[PDB]
């Protein structure tokens, strides 16, 4: 739970790059 | 295709007059109308008219023209603009999202709901803080916030001499 | 700083050499111009008239056209939105 907001802005992050790259 | 077409058909172009093909001169006459010489080589020919989409609604006119655009492999782009000063633009809510910001708004987001954690007795209780944190940072995107709710109206309202 | 670039005569200072042919060039860009129906009819079951005569002055009409002699469009996902505003 410490690393939630790794979470949460890794998930926005990878999201992103994952749309540019499809 | 504002000439009395019917009219002026002969009587265009002369040497087309001696061979006698005055009747397939490119011209609009003689939902929408398939022109038949965009099947054949285009050599030629530079420009392209477009007729047909004055006094018609934005998104409609929009739609057709590209859709032509498509059917016939056709190489433009196409844009809209407004006349107007930008204090019109009461009739839509705006809202967007922007890549260069969506790493922003879950860091801070989160950090808002760890902080909720470990003041909670004393903020549970501001109302202002319970507002602030059912109207903004509990929803997933940046999107879903309209441009009308970052700003006070009563200010913006007098901002203008009208309202005096 | 987005939604002020709509604007006919501040899009104008960023992208100067509008001309009306009537079409556009092979590769060019073709640009409709309109207004709000409030500034055409000025001045022209009661409640379905009120608002008809209301929402047919909301709409927009497209009155213009021009055309410039250049392409400006090339994988970003950023995008705006606009929504019409219920009645």
């Amino acid at each position: 739970a410490a690393d939630t907001l790794n979470y949460f802005e890794l998930k926005g992050l990878m999201t992103a790059y994952q749309q540019r790259l499809a | 295709y504002y000439l009395n077409y019917p009219q002026l058909y002969q009587y265009w172009s002369y040497d087309t007059y001696r061979k006698g093909r005055s009747q397939s001169h490119p011209a609009y006459f003689y939902n929408i109308t398939p022109n038949s010489d965009l099947l054949h080589r285009l050599d030629d020919y530079s420009f392209y008219r477009i007729e047909g989409h004055i006094g018609e609604a934005n998104a409609t006119a929009l739609q057709r023209i590209l859709d032509y655009q498509q059917r016939y492999n056709l190489a433009f782009d196409v844009i809209t603009l407004k006349i107007g000063n930008l204090q019109s633009f009461q009739d839509i809510n705006i809202s967007g999202q922007f890549d260069d910001l969506n790493a922003d708004f879950g860091r801070i987001k989160d950090t808002f709901a760890k902080l909720w954690q470990r003041y909670e007795e004393s903020w549970s209780r501001n109302v202002f803080l319970y507002t602030l944190k059912r109207v903004f940072f509990d929803k997933t995107s940046l999107a879903e916030i309209k441009s009308d709710q970052l700003f006070n109206p009563i200010v913006a309202r007098a901002s203008v001499k009208e309202a005096y | 700083q987005i939604m002020e670039l709509q604007l006919f005569h501040k899009f104008a200072q960023n992208n100067p050499g509008m001309e009306h042919l009537g079409g556009v060039p092979k590769g060019g860009t073709f640009v409709l111009v309109y207004v709000d129906g409030r500034e055409l009819v000025r001045n022209l079951s009661p409640q379905e008239l009120a608002t008809s005569r209301e929402l047919l002055n909301r709409e927009d009409i497209v009155v213009g056209d021009f055309c410039l002699p250049y392409r400006f469009s090339s994988p970003t996902v950023s995008y705006v939105l606009t929504q019409p505003r219920p009645i």
